[PDB]
C-alpha cells in the first residue's frame, strides 16, 4: 500500500514532462496532480479535470505564461480566464466550451482582457452627457 | 376567498375584546381608549399619568401577568400638538398573549420612567431620548446611547434631515478627525411615488 | 480607585464594534458599561424613505448571521398588514431555510464562543459546513448571505431542480459534525470549568430584563415562539425544545447544541413534506407577475411597472410581529399610513435586551468570565445598533 | 551599472519578504467581516498564503476595513491605523467601506473609509465573496511586488 | 414537547466511583479530545488551490453589472428608468433623449458600484433584460474612481461577458 | 395655568440657579480637560469657549427649555469627565478647520446665492 | 403641580439645527396642486411644508 | 463608428468630447478614455427591412420570453417603414 | 472664465473652486499643507511625483473623488513638466533640498528646475505661477543654498515676468527641520552654538500661515508680479530661541560655544551620509545667519494673514520630544521667551 502511493508519486513526477516540468508546475501552481486535459485556451491556458478529487478540486486551470502584453510566469490571477471557460471552471455548467461552444455575436470581444487596474489602460470615469446651457457669443465687430 | 386571503380568527378577537373591556373597567382613571385590530391585536390608549400604574397592573395582576416587555419605542407625528407617541409592547407567557399600551407627550413634557416596573426599559428609554428627545423623569442613567459623542439634534424626528447637518473627515493640518457642514457629491433624489387615486375606500376620511 | 479599561472596539473578543468600559479591582470586574452605536447606521430613518420592497435588504443586513429569519419576520409583518397569505410551498420553503439559517447561526455562535474561550479548532471544522450552507443560499438566490429571497408575498424564485437532494446529502452527515464538536467540548473539564456557574441568571430576572430565546430556556422557562405562537408551518412539524436547569453558560451551550440537532430534525421533516404549487401569492397587485406574462399581457406589464416603480400600497395600521429568531425574539413594529412607503419601522432585536443585562450577569466575575458571558449571549451588533 | 543592479536585487528581496508575510489586524466591523472569517476557513485557508491575523496593531502590516464606518467609530479606526508600524496597507472591503453603500445618505455613516485613511485596494461587493477578498489580497501582493523603494532612493 | 439537557446525576456504585476517580487522575477525556484532533490530522484537507481552482457558483449568481444587446447589435435599454426607481441604494443615474434616428435611448447610464448592494433588483425590474448582474466577481481596483461606472464601461462589460451572461440566462429564465 | 408641568424648576430663579451650578462645574472641569486630553489651548481659551457656549442660549425665557439645556450640558460634562469623548470631540467646539463665512452683503454676493 | 408658563413656544435651542438653517430659511405651507396629467385628486388632501430651493451644481467627476 | 475630435480625443456614441480649453482632459493623461466601439445606431441601421404580407405585424425582439414585450406594428403607410419601439427592426409590405 | 471653471458650492470638499493647480514638490513639508488647503475648497490638484507612490498615500484623503491626480515627472525632462502643467491655470513650485545629492546639486534644484518649470508654464498658457524663495536669499551669502536661491529667483522672474515670488523664513511646524532640528541635538550632551548664539536673530513663521498666504496669493488679482516676505511676528536671539525650545520640551539646556571652523568641520563630517544628513555645512551656515529685514516688501498682513506667534504653536511640535514625566504639561507653563523686537 505504501509502495503503491510511492509509485503514484513517481508517476505524477513522470507524467508532468520529466523533472523540469514537475518542478515548473510545483513552483507555479503549488500542485503536482495530473488530470485529463479538458481543453486548451485561445490565450494558452490549459483546463484539466479529474472526477476522483472532491468537489472543488475536480477542475483546474494551468494559466498561460504570456497574456495580451505581460509576462505571467509568476504573476497570474483569476481575471485571466475567458468567460466561456469562466462558466465551466466555476461549475455553473457541466459542459466545456469545447463540447458546447457559446453563441457567436459580432459585438462579442474576440480578445479577453484581464483586470487592467494600476496600468495605463485603467478605466477613468467621466460624464457622458453634453453641455446643458449654451452661453451667448458676443459679436466680433466693434460697436462704436 | 380561501387561497390568497389571510384567514380570520373570531375567537381571539372576542377574547381580546373581553380583556380590553376588563382593563378599561378596572382602570377608568387612566384608560382613554381600547381597540382590537382586524388581525387580533389589542391596543390600549392611556393618559400619560398612568404609565406606572397601568403597566404595574398589567405586570402584577393575576389575570394579566404581562411579565415580559418586548419593545418600547416612540413615533413622531408633527401634525399633532403632542408630537410624540410612546408605545409599550408587553408579552404574557402565562396566558400566551400580547398587549400594546400607547400614550403621548410633546418636546417639553417629561414621561415617567418605567425602569422600576421593567428593567428592560432602561436602554429603550435611553434610545427614545437619543432618537426623539423625550425626557424620562427618574431614570437611573439617562444619556445618549446610539449617536456619536456630542451629537446635536435627534435624528428620528421627522424634521431632521436624512443626511444630517455635519460630516466627518480626517484633516492632516490638525492631524485628527473633524466635523464640517455636510456636502454631497450626489444629492439624494426625492421620489414622488404616491398615486393620485384612492386605494382603500374603507379608510376614507370625511371631507370636512 | 479602580482601573478603567477600554475593551474593544478593536479587540478580538469585542465582536467588532463594542466599547466595553470596565471598572476593575485587580482582575475582578466591578462595573461593566457597554458603549454601543459604533455600528449605528440609522437604518430605520433610511427605511422611512423606501418602499416596502426596497426596505427588505436592510433586514438582511440587520443580523448578518441570520438573514432569512429577518426577511421572514419583516415579510410576516407586511403580510399581516396586507391581509394576504403566502402559498403553502412558499411557507415550507421559508421554514426549511429558516432552520438552515438557525444551523448557520448556532454554528457561528458556538464556534466563536469556543474561540473566545480558547478552543480554536472546532471553528474551522464547522465553518466548512457553514460554507456548504452558503452554497445552498447562493444556489437558491445568487448571494451567499444577503439573499433577499424571502419576500412579503412568498419567495422570489423557485428552488433549482437538484437542491433538495443536496440539502438531504448535507443533513444526513451534519450530525457527525455535531458529535465531533461535542466530543471536543461537552465533557472537557477545562471547558466546564470555564462555563459552569458562569453568568448565572434567574428565571425572574431573565423575564424582567427582557430576555428571550436561549437566554430564557437556560433558566428553565418553558417558552418558544415556534411552539406557542407558530407562524408559517411550524404547527405541522414535530421537534423538541431544550430546557436548561442551572441558568449558566454551560446549560446555554448544551441548549444550542441540542437546538442544532432539532433543526436537523425539522429540516428532515421539511424535506419530506415539500408540496408542489406556486411560490408567491397569486395576486399581481402585491407580487410581480412572471416575466413571460409581463411580456405578453397588458395587465401584467402595467402591474410590473407599478410594482417596481411605486410599489404596492399597504392599508393604514400598526402591527407588532415577532418570530423565534436563532438569537431570541426578533420583532418588527411596523406602522403604515396607506402609502407605498412605511411610515415607521421599529426593529426589536434580542441582542439589545441581552446586552443591556451584561452588567447584571457579570457581577462577581473575572475578565475571562466576562469574555465568556459576552460569548454566551450571542450578540451581533448590526441588530443591536441598527 | 553595478550599484543599480545591487539595489534592484535588494528591492526584489525586500518586496518578496514583505508580500509573502502579510499580517492583517484582527479588525472587522459588520457583515463583511463574516466573509472575512470565511477566508480563514479551511476551504480558502489564507494562512497558506502567509496571511495570519494578529490582534496588536504594532504587529500588523495590513488593515482590512470590513464593514460600515460610522462617525462614532472613525476616530477609533484612525487611531488603530496610526499605531500601525510602517510599511502599512489598507484594503477596503465592501460597499459600505468603499463609498457608504446602502447607508451612503445616512447622518451617522462615513461616506467611504478613504475619507479617514488612504486605501490601497478597493474590493467591491455587498459583501464580497471570500474569493473576491482573496483576489484583492493577491492584487495587493502584486502591487507590493511592483514597488521600487531602493531604486528610487539610489536615483535621488 | 421539551427535553432536559443537563438533568442527569451519576451512579454511586463503587466501580463507577472508581471509573470517575481514574478519569480524574488519568485524564481520559483529554486523551479523547487529543484523539479527535489526531483523527482530523490524517484526513484530507478541504483547501482548494486558488486561483488555479475556484469555488462553485450558480447561474443565479449576482456579480459585476453589464448592459446587453439584441442579436442585431442594437442596445436593449430603452430608458424606462425602472431599474433607477427600484434601486434600494440609489446607485443608478439615467439621462435619455431621442436618438438621431428617433429611438428612445439613454445618454447617461451610471452605476456607483460603491453604493450598489448587489441585490439584483434592477435586473428583475428590467422589462427587456437590458441590465443584468454578471458572473464576474474579480474586479477589485486600486482607486475609488474606477468603481464609478458610466455607460461606456457597462457596454464594454456586456460585450466582454455576453458569451457567459447569455448562457447563464438560458439556464435560469424558466424560473423567472 | 396653561396645564404645563415642570421638569425640575418651577420658575426662572431655580432654572438660573441650576445654570449657575452647571457653569461652576464646567469652569472647574476645564483645566482637567486641558491636561487629560493634551489640548494645545490655554485654560483661558477653554473657559472663554464655555462662556460662549453658555451665552449662545442667553435669550431663553422658558424654564422648561432652560431645564433641558442644563440636562444636556450635564450629559456633555459627564461625557468629558469620563473620557468617553476624544480629543476630536472636544476640539469640534472650536471649528479650527472650517473657513470663516463672510457676513457682509458684498462678499456673499461675490461668492454665490446664499443670503 | 403646574407652573403656568405664559411664553411663546420656542424649541429652537433644543433641535440642534445650525443657526444658518433657522434664520435664513423660508418655508412654504401649501396644499400641492393637482398633477395636470391625471384627474386623480388624492394628492391634494393634506398640507405640505417645504423649504426654499438652494443651489445645485454639477459634480466635476461624473457630472 | 468612432470619430476623432479636433483635439484628438475619441468621441463617444453619445457625442461627448471635451473641448480644447477644458481642463477635465487631464484625467486622461497617462491613462485612457473608455469609449465603446460598437455604435448601436450604426449596427441597427445595417439590418435589412423585413417584407411581410399583412397590414399588421408582431415583434417581440426574438427569443420568445428572452426578448421584449410583444408589440404590434401597423404598416399602412407606403412612404415609410414600420419600426419597433423596442428593437429598432423595420417592417414593410411589398410595394412597387 | 471657461464655464467649467466657474466656482460652485459653499467652499467645501464637494464644491468647485475654479483652481487647477500643479504643485511641484507636494510630497514635502510645505507641500502637504498646500495640497490640504487646496483640496479643502474643492480644487483640482495635480501632483507630480518622482518618489515611490507609497510616499504619496497621505495626500490621497485630502481631496474629493477625482480632485487629486498623481502623475510621474522628471526634473530634468521638460516633456514631463509640459505633461503635468498642460491643463492647469496655477503652477506652484515647492521643489527644494537642504543638501546636495550625487544627482542634484544646489543649482539643479534651485536654478535649473525652477527655470524649466517657469518657462514651460509660460509657454503652456499657465496664468499664475507661485515660486518659493528664501528670505535671506542673496548672491553674496556664504551659503551656496541662498546664492542658488537668489539666482533661481531672478531667472524665474525673467522667464515668467508676472510670477508671484514668496520668501519665507524658517518655517516651523510638526514635520519641520527648525524646531525638530534644535530639539534633536539633546542627544549630543550639549548644544553647540557659534558665539553662544548671542549674535544671531531669527524670525520663524508658522507653516499654516505660509500655506494660507500661498492660497490667498493664488486668489488675489493684485498679487501678479509682486514679491512677498513671510516672517513671524517676533524676532528672537538664537540663544533665547533654543533655550525656549528646550524649555518647552522640558529637556536640560547645556549650551556651549563652538568656533566656526570646528562646527563647519563637524558639518562636513556629517555630510558623508548617503542618507539624509543630520546636519551639513550649509545647514550650519544658515542656522547661524541673521534674518534679513525687508520692510519694503509686502508681507502676510497684506494677504490678510495674521502671523501666528511661536508661543501658541511650539507645544504642538515639541510635545513629542518630552518624556513621560512631562508629557501632559500645558501650554502657558513655560514662560515665553525674550523677544528682540525693534
Ligand atoms: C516517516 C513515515 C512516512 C510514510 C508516509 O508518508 O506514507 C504516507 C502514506 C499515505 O497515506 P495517506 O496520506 O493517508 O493516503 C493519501 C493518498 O494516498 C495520497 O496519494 P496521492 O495520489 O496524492 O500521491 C501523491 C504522492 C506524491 O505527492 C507528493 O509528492 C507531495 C508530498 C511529498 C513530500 C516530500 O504521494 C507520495 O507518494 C508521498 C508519500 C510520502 C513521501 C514523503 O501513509 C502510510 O503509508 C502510513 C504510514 C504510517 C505513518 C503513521
Ligand atoms: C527629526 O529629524 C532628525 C532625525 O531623524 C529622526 C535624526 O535622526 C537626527 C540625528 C539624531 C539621531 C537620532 C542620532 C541619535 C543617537 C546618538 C546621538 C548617536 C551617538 C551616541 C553615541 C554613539 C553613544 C555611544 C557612547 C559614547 C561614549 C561613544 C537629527 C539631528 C534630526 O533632526
Ligand atoms: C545575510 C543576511 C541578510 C539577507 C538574508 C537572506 C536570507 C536568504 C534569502 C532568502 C531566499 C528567498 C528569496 C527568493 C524566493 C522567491 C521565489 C520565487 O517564486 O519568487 C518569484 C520572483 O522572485 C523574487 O522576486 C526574487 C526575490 C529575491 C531576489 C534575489 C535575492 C537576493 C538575496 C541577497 C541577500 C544578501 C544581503 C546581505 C546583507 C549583509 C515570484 O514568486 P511569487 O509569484 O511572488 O510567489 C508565488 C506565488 N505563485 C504561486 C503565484 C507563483
Ligand atoms: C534576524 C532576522 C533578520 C535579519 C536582520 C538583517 C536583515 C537584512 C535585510 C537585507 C536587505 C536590506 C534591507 C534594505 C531595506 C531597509 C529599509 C528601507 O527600505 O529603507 C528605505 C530607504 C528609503 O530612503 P529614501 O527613499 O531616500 O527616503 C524615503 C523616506 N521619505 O532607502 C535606504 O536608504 C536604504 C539603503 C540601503 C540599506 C543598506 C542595505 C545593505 C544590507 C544590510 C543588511 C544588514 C545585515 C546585518
Ligand atoms: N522648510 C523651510 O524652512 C523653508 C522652505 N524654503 C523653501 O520652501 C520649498 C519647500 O519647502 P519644504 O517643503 O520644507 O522642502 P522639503 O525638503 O520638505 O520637500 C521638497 C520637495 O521638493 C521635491 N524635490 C526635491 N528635490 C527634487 C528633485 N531633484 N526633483 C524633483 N523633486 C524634488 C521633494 O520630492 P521627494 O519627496 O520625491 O524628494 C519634495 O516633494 C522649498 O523650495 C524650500 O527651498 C523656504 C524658506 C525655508
Ligand atoms: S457592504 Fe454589505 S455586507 Fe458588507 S458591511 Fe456593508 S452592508 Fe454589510
Ligand atoms: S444590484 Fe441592487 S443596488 Fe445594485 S444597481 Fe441593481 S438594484 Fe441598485
Ligand atoms: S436598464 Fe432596463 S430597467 Fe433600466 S432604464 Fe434601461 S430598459 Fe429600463
Ligand atoms: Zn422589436
Amino acid at each position: 500500500e505504501l509502495v503503491q502511493v510511492l509509485r503514484r508519486g513517481l508517476q505524477q513526477v513522470s507524467g508532468h514532462g520529466g523533472l523540469r516540468g514537475y518542478l515548473r508546475v510545483l513552483f507555479r501552481a503549488n500542485d503536482v496532480r495530473v488530470g485529463t486535459l479538458v481543453g486548451e485556451d485561445k490565450y494558452g491556458n490549459k483546463y484539466y479535470e479529474d472526477n476522483k478529487q472532491f468537489f472543488g478540486r475536480h477542475r483546474w486551470v494551468i494559466y498561460t505564461t504570456e497574456m495580451n502584453g505581460r509576462d505571467t510566469f509568476w504573476d497570474v490571477d483569476g481575471s485571466m480566464v475567458p468567460p466561456e471557460w469562466h462558466r465551466w471552471l466555476h461549475c455553473m455548467t457541466d459542459d466545456p466550451p469545447t463540447t458546447k461552444p457559446p453563441t457567436a455575436r459580432k459585438y462579442i470581444w474576440t480578445n479577453h482582457k484581464f483586470n487592467v487596474s494600476g496600468t495605463p489602460q485603467q478605466y477613468v470615469p467621466y460624464s457622458t452627457t453634453r453641455k446643458k446651457i449654451q452661453e451667448w457669443v458676443p459679436p466680433s465687430t466693434p460697436y462704436k | 376567498t380561501r387561497p390568497t386571503i389571510r384567514p380570520r380568527n373570531d375567537v381571539v378577537h372576542k377574547q381580546l375584546s373581553a380583556f380590553g373591556q376588563y382593563v378599561a373597567e378596572i382602570l377608568p382613571k387612566y384608560v382613554q381608549q381600547v381597540q382590537v385590530s382586524c388581525f387580533n391585536e389589542l391596543e390600549i390608549f392611556i393618559h400619560p399619568d398612568g404609565v406606572i400604574p397601568v403597566l404595574t397592573f398589567l405586570r402584577d395582576h393575576t389575570n394579566a401577568q404581562f411579565k415580559s416587555l418586548a419593545d418600547l419605542t416612540a413615533v413622531d407625528v408633527p401634525t399633532r400638538q403632542n408630537r410624540f407617541e410612546i408605545v409599550y409592547n408587553l408579552l404574557s407567557l402565562r396566558f400566551n398573549s400580547r398587549i400594546r399600551v400607547k400614550t403621548y407627550t410633546d418636546e417639553l413634557t417629561p414621561i415617567e420612567s418605567s425602569v422600576t416596573v421593567y428593567k428592560a426599559a432602561n436602554w429603550y428609554e435611553r434610545e427614545i431620548w437619543d432618537m426623539f428627545g423625550v425626557f424620562f423623569a427618574n431614570h437611573p442613567d439617562l444619556r445618549r446611547i446610539l449617536t456619536d459623542y456630542g451629537f446635536e439634534g435627534h435624528p428620528f424626528r421627522k424634521d431632521f434631515p436624512l443626511s444630517g447637518y455635519v460630516e466627518l473627515r480626517y484633516d492632516d493640518e490638525v492631524k485628527r478627525v473633524v466635523a464640517e457642514p455636510v456636502e454631497l457629491a450626489q444629492e439624494f433624489r426625492k421620489f414622488d411615488l404616491n398615486s393620485p387615486w384612492e386605494a382603500f375606500p374603507a379608510y376614507r376620511q370625511p371631507p370636512e | 480607585s479602580n482601573l478603567t479599561l477600554n475593551f474593544g472596539p478593536q479587540h478580538p473578543a469585542a465582536h467588532g464594534v463594542l466599547r466595553l468600559v470596565m471598572e476593575l479591582s485587580g482582575e475582578m470586574v466591578r462595573k461593566c458599561d457597554p458603549h454601543i452605536g459604533l455600528l449605528h447606521r440609522g437604518t430605520e430613518k433610511l427605511i422611512e424613505y423606501k418602499t416596502y420592497l426596497q426596505a427588505l435588504p436592510y433586514f438582511d443586513r440587520l443580523d448578518y448571521v441570520s438573514m432569512m429569519c429577518n426577511e421572514q419576520a419583516y415579510s410576516l409583518a407586511v403580510e399581516k398588514l396586507l391581509n394576504i397569505q403566502p402559498p403553502p410551498r412558499a411557507q415550507w420553503i421559508r421554514v426549511l431555510f429558516g432552520e438552515i439559517t438557525r444551523l448557520l447561526n448556532h454554528i457561528m455562535a458556538v464556534t466563536t464562543h469556543a474561540l473566545d474561550i480558547g478552543a480554536m479548532t472546532p471553528f474551522f471544522w464547522m465553518f466548512e459546513e457553514r460554507e456548504k450552507m452558503f452554497e445552498f443560499y447562493e444556489r437558491v438566490s445568487g448571494a451567499r448571505m444577503h439573499a433577499a429571497y424571502i419576500r412579503p408575498g412568498g419567495v422570489h424564485q423557485d428552488l433549482p431542480l437538484g437542491l433538495l437532494d443536496d440539502i438531504y446529502e448535507f443533513s444526513k452527515n451534519f450530525s457527525f459534525r455535531i458529535d465531533e464538536l461535542e466530543e471536543m467540548l461537552t465533557n472537557n473539564r477545562i471547558w466546564r470549568n470555564r462555563t459552569v456557574d458562569i453568568g448565572v441568571v434567574t428565571a425572574e430576572d431573565a423575564l424582567n430584563y427582557g430576555f428571550s430565546g436561549v437566554m430564557l430556556r437556560g433558566s428553565g422557562i418553558q417558552w418558544d415562539l415556534r411552539k406557542t405562537q407558530p407562524y408559517d408551518v411550524y404547527d405541522q412539524v414535530e421537534f423538541d425544545v431544550p430546557i436548561g436547569s442551572r441558568g449558566d453558560c454551560y446549560d446555554r451551550y448544551l441548549c444550542r447544541v441540542e437546538e442544532m440537532r432539532q433543526s436537523l430534525r425539522i429540516i428532515s421533516q421539511c424535506l419530506n413534506k415539500m408540496p408542489p404549487g406556486e411560490i408567491k401569492v397569486d395576486d399581481a397587485k402585491v407580487s410581480p407577475p412572471k416575466r413571460a406574462e409581463m411580456k405578453t399581457s397588458m395587465e401584467s406589464l402595467i402591474h410590473h411597472f407599478k410594482l417596481y416603480t411605486e410599489g404596492y400600497q399597504v392599508p393604514p395600521g400598526a402591527t407588532y410581529t415577532a418570530i423565534e429568531a436563532p438569537k431570541g425574539e426578533f420583532g418588527v413594529y411596523l406602522v403604515s399610513d396607506g402609502s407605498s412607503r412605511p411610515y415607521r419601522c421599529k426593529i426589536k432585536a434580542p441582542g439589545f435586551a441581552h446586552l443591556a443585562g451584561l452588567d447584571k450577569m457579570s457581577k462577581g466575575h473575572m475578565l475571562a468570565d466576562v469574555v465568556a458571558i459576552i460569548g454566551t449571549q450571542d450578540i451581533v451588533f448590526g441588530e443591536v445598533d441598527r | 551599472s553595478r550599484g543599480e543592479y545591487v539595489v534592484a536585487k535588494l528591492d526584489d528581496l525586500v518586496n518578496w519578504a514583505r508580500r509573502s508575510s502579510l499580517w492583517p489586524m484582527t479588525f472587522g466591523l459588520a457583515c463583511c467581516a463574516v466573509e472575512m472569517m470565511h477566508m480563514a476557513a479551511p476551504r480558502y485557508d489564507m494562512d497558506r498564503f502567509g496571511v495570519v491575523f494578529r490582534a496588536s496593531p504594532r504587529q500588523s502590516d495590513v488593515m482590512i476595513v470590513a464593514g460600515t464606518l460610522t462617525n462614532k467609530m472613525a476616530p477609533a479606526l484612525r487611531k488603530v491605523y496610526d499605531q500601525m508600524p510602517e510599511p502599512r496597507y489598507v484594503v477596503s472591503m465592501g460597499s459600505c467601506a468603499n463609498g457608504g453603500g446602502y447607508y451612503h445618505y445616512s447622518y451617522s455613516v462615513v461616506r467611504g473609509c478613504d475619507r479617514i485613511v488612504p486605501v490601497d485596494i478597493y474590493v467591491p461587493g455587498c459583501p464580497p465573496t471570500a474569493e473576491a477578498l482573496l483576489y484583492g489580497i493577491l492584487q495587493l501582493q502584486r502591487k507590493i511586488k511592483r514597488e521600487k523603494r531602493l531604486r528610487i532612493w539610489y536615483r535621488r | 414537547t421539551y427535553k432536559f439537557v443537563n438533568m442527569r446525576e451519576p451512579s454511586m456504585d463503587m466501580k463507577s466511583v472508581t471509573d470517575r476517580a481514574a478519569q480524574t487522575l488519568l485524564w481520559t477525556e483529554l486523551v479523547r479530545g487529543l484523539g479527535m484532533t489526531l483523527s482530523y490530522l490524517f484526513r484530507e484537507p478541504a483547501t482548494i488551490n486558488y486561483p488555479f481552482e475556484k469555488g462553485p457558483l450558480s447561474p443565479r449568481f449576482r456579480g459585476e453589472h453589464a448592459l446587453r444587446r439584441y442579436p442585431s447589435g442594437e442596445e436593449r435599454c430603452i430608458a424606462c428608468k425602472l431599474c433607477e426607481a427600484v434601486c434600494p441604494a440609489q446607485a443608478i443615474t439615467i439621462e435619455a433623449e431621442p436618438r438621431a434616428d428617433g429611438s428612445r435611448r439613454t445618454t447617461r447610464y451610471d452605476i456607483d458600484m460603491t453604493k450598489c448592494i448587489y441585490c439584483g433588483f434592477c435586473q428583475e425590474a428590467c422589462p427587456v433584460d437590458a441590465i443584468v448582474e454578471g458572473p464576474n466577481f474579480e474586479f477589485s481596483t486600486e482607486t475609488h474612481e474606477e468603481l464609478l461606472y458610466n455607460k461606456e464601461k457597462l457596454l464594454n462589460n456586456g460585450d466582454k461577458w455576453e458569451a457567459e451572461i447569455a448562457a447563464n440566462i438560458q439556464a435560469d429564465y424558466l424560473y423567472r | 395655568g396653561t396645564s404645563v408641568k415642570p421638569i425640575f424648576s418651577r420658575d426662572m430663579n431655580e432654572a438660573k440657579r441650576r445654570v449657575r451650578e452647571l457653569y461652576r462645574a464646567w469652569y472647574r472641569e476645564v483645566p482637567n480637560t486641558v491636561h487629560l486630553f493634551q489640548l494645545d489651548i490655554s485654560v483661558k481659551q477653554g473657559r472663554d469657549k464655555v462662556r460662549e457656549m453658555f451665552m449662545k442660549n442667553a435669550h431663553v425665557t422658558d424654564p422648561r427649555v432652560v431645564d433641558l439645556l442644563v440636562i444636556k450640558g450635564k450629559m456633555e460634562l459627564e461625557e468629558t469627565i469620563n473620557v468617553w469623548k476624544q480629543r476630536t470631540h472636544i476640539m469640534r467646539f472650536f471649528h479650527e478647520t472650517e473657513a470663516p463665512r463672510p457676513t457682509d452683503f458684498l462678499s456673499k454676493f461675490y461668492v454665490g446665492h446664499d443670503p | 403641580q403646574l407652573i403656568a408658563v405664559d411664553e411663546k413656544l420656542d424649541i429652537t435651542t433644543l433641535t440642534g439645527v445650525p443657526e444658518e438653517h433657522i434664520k435664513t430659511r423660508k418655508v412654504r405651507i401649501f396644499v400641492p396642486a393637482r398633477n395636470n396629467m391625471q384627474s386623480g385628486v388624492n394628492n391634494t388632501k393634506k398640507w405640505k411644508m417645504e423649504f426654499d430651493t438652494r443651489e445645485r451644481w454639477e459634480n466635476p467627476l461624473m457630472g | 463608428g468612432v470619430r476623432t475630435s479636433p483635439t484628438g480625443e475619441k468621441v463617444t456614441h453619445t457625442g461627448q468630447a471635451y473641448d480644447d480649453g477644458d481642463y477635465r482632459r487631464v484625467r486622461f493623461s497617462d491613462r485612457q478614455k473608455e469609449v465603446n466601439e460598437n455604435f448601436a445606431i450604426d449596427l441597427i441601421a445595417e439590418q435589412p427591412v423585413s417584407e411581410v404580407g399583412s397590414r399588421v405585424i408582431s415583434c417581440d425582439g426574438g427569443g420568445g420570453a428572452l426578448g421584449h414585450p410583444r408589440v404590434y406594428i401597423n404598416l399602412d403607410k407606403e412612404t415609410k417603414t414600420g419600426t419597433c419601439g423596442y428593437c429598432g427592426l423595420q417592417f414593410r409590405q411589398p410595394h412597387h | 472664465l471657461h464655464h467649467a471653471l466657474i466656482p460652485h458650492g459653499k467652499g467645501g470638499r464637494s464644491s468647485v473652486s475654479g483652481i487647477v493647480a500643479t504643485v511641484f514638490g507636494a510630497t514635502g513639508f510645505l507641500g502637504r499643507y498646500v495640497v490640504n488647503h487646496l483640496g479643502r475648497m474643492g480644487s483640482q490638484v495635480i501632483v507630480p511625483y518622482r518618489c515611490e507612490p507609497y510616499d504619496t498615500m497621505h495626500l490621497r484623503p485630502m481631496g474629493d473623488l477625482g480632485q487629486i491626480i498623481f502623475m510621474e515627472w522628471n526634473g530634468k525632462d521638460k516633456d514631463s513638466i509640459r505633461k503635468v502643467v498642460e491643463h492647469s491655470n496655477v503652477v506652484i513650485n515647492l521643489v527644494g533640498r537642504e543638501w546636495e545629492t550625487k544627482n542634484f546639486d544646489f543649482e539643479d534644484v534651485f536654478v535649473k528646475i525652477p527655470h524649466a518649470i517657469a518657462q514651460v508654464s509660460k509657454e503652456a498658457g499657465v496664468e499664475k505661477l507661485i515660486h518659493i524663495s528664501h528670505l535671506n536669499a542673496d548672491i553674496k551669502s556664504p551659503s551656496r543654498y541662498l546664492r542658488s536661491k537668489a539666482v533661481g529667483e531672478k531667472e524665474v522672474r525673467a522667464a515668467f515676468p508676472e510670477a508671484t515670488i514668496i520668501k519665507p523664513s524658517d518655517i516651523f511646524g510638526r514635520e519641520d527641520r527648525f524646531l525638530n532640528y534644535f530639539a534633536s541635538m539633546r542627544w549630543f550632551g550639549g548644544v553647540p552654538l557659534i558665539s553662544l548664539g548671542k549674535e544671531t536673530v531669527k524670525q520663524p513663521v508658522y507653516i499654516v500661515d505660509v500655506s494660507k498666504g500661498i492660497i490667498n496669493a493664488i486668489k488675489d488679482p493684485d498679487a501678479k508680479g509682486k514679491t512677498f516676505a513671510f516672517v513671524g511676528p517676533n524676532r528672537y536671539l538664537l540663544f533665547d530661541l533654543v533655550q525656549y525650545i528646550f524649555a518647552v520640551a522640558y529637556r536640560p539646556f547645556l549650551p556651549y560655544p563652538l568656533p566656526h571652523f570646528a562646527y563647519r568641520w563637524v558639518g562636513r563630517l556629517f555630510e558623508v551620509s548617503p542618507f539624509e544628513p543630520w546636519t551639513t555645512r550649509d545647514k550650519v551656515e544658515r542656522v547661524h545667519m541673521s534674518d534679513m529685514t525687508l520692510p519694503h516688501l509686502p508681507g502676510l498682513e497684506d494677504l490678510g494673514i495674521q502671523a501666528t506667534p511661536l508661543e501658541l504653536k511650539a507645544i504642538e511640535v515639541l510635545r513629542r520630544h518630552r518624556t513621560y514625566r512631562w508629557l501632559t504639561s500645558e501650554m502657558e507653563d513655560v514662560k515665553p521667551a525674550k523677544t528682540v523686537n525693534i
